[PDB]
């Protein structure tokens, strides 16, 4: 049996502006199965209320999913996100990378 | 112009926690507007869109309905295909669905389509004839005879060519100031030196829908596709999506690289440069 | 509007 493993970006729903209120996204895609596990991280700590996406997937058949939360971002605040998946051996993390 | 109608079913076995989950997400074109998930408190096909909302009561409980059948179907098919491949007990496997229609700008059906996949991998699907099977394997032999028996690809055929055309248009009407509104990209070039003698430009489009997009850089009027990175469209949270299309150039040349970008909300196809 | 039920595979 045939396994995939994620595909992560991690960017903001408008361009990053200090002060003022946006979205953090994090999307997996390319994985199989679906049994995946998504954290959004501010400075290090799991944020809370994060939603996602409902579960579709691709005309490969692999899945894929959006992870967001509402935020406002400082040039102090450093976010990433944190991914674990069946491929992985251990979780994997993505840092937000602004510009 | 021409719009699709797609839903996309998966149901999961996961022995020891309880009986498989069914999920069900209709889509019209890159819109999702209707979902049904059997782990739900109450379990119903529910708006995801507010075009979908005005639909009457026999709507919800016609598609709440046939998707509460389907978990408990779905389920039988889970057991019935560990038994084809002579699989355990122990192992979770996921069947995936996707079937739907495709309408020209006349609202005429282009093809129907309807396909399945066992963990992954193709299963069997629907031919475009809309009347006769591909199965994958030995296995996939068992459910298509099943499926000439209960003539599956004449029902299929009808609703093809019959509710999914009908309710596409109906949804396409609805939705008309965002199904039929083709927003076009943001656009503009960023420069990234990698060294004394390179650096990355980087071509950016933001807020697009549809999601169908063409980014390209050319070196010359040439097009650089060996040497393009692209990233997977991505979805912004608010229907949009982005992408980038992004290419290292010796540091002085720059003005040799053309970024190119296609969009059906885009009056004129652009062409971008870096502006220092 | 989904397809009605079909045969279980």
């Amino acid at each position: 049996m045939i396994q995939r493993t994620p595909k992560i970006q991690v960017y903001s729903r408008h361009p990053a502006e200090n002060g003022k209120s946006n979205f953090l996204n994090c999307y997996v895609s390319g994985f199989h199965p679906s049994d995946i596990e998504v954290d959004l991280l501010k400075n290090g700590e799991r944020i809370e209320k994060v939603e996602h996406s409902d579960l579709s997937f691709s005309k490969d058949w692999s899945f894929y999913l959006l992870y967001y939360t509402e935020f406002t971002p400082t040039e102090k605040d450093e976010y990433a996100c944190r991914v674990n998946h069946v491929t992985l051996s251990q979780p994997k993390i993505v840092k937000w990378d602004r510009d | 112009g021409s719009h699709s109608m797609r839903y996309f079913y998966t149901a999961m076995s996961r022995p020891g926690r309880g009986e498989p989950r069914f999920i069900a997400v209709g889509y019209v074109d890159d819109t999702q507007f209707v979902r049904f998930d059997s782990d739900a408190a109450s379990p119903r096909m529910a708006p995801r869109a507010p075009w979908i909302e005005q639909e009457g009561p026999e709507y919800w409980d016609r598609n709440t309905q046939i998707s509460k059948t389907n978990t408990q179907t779905y389920r039988e098919s889970l057991r019935n295909l560990r038994g084809y491949y002579n699989q355990s007990e122990a192992g979770s496997h996921i069947i995936q669905r996707m079937y739907g229609c495709d309408v020209g700008p006349d609202g005429r059906l282009l093809r129907g389509y309807d396909q399945s996949a066992y963990d992954g991998k193709d299963y069997i699907a629907l031919n475009e004839d809309l009347s006769s099977w591909t199965a994958a394997d030995t296995a996939a032999q068992i459910t298509q005879r099943k499926w000439e028996a209960a003539r599956e690809a004449e029902q299929l055929r009808a609703y093809l060519e019959g509710l999914c055309v009908e309710w596409l248009r109906r949804y396409l009407e609805n939705g008309k100031e965002t199904l039929q509104r083709a927003d076009p990209p943001k656009t503009h070039v960023t420069h990234h030196p990698i060294s004394d003698h390179e650096a990355t430009l980087r071509c950016w489009a933001l807020g697009f829908y549809p999601a169908e997009i063409t980014l390209t850089w050319q070196r010359d009027g040439e097009d650089q596709t060996q040497d393009t990175e692209l990233v997977e469209t991505r979805p912004a949270g608010d229907r949009t999506f982005q992408k980038w299309a992004a290419v290292v150039v010796p540091s002085g040349e720059e003005q040799r690289y053309t970024c190119h970008v296609q969009h059906e909300g885009l009056p004129k196809p652009l062409t971008l440069r870096w502006e220092p | 509007t989904v397809a009605a039920s079909g045969h279980s595979y």
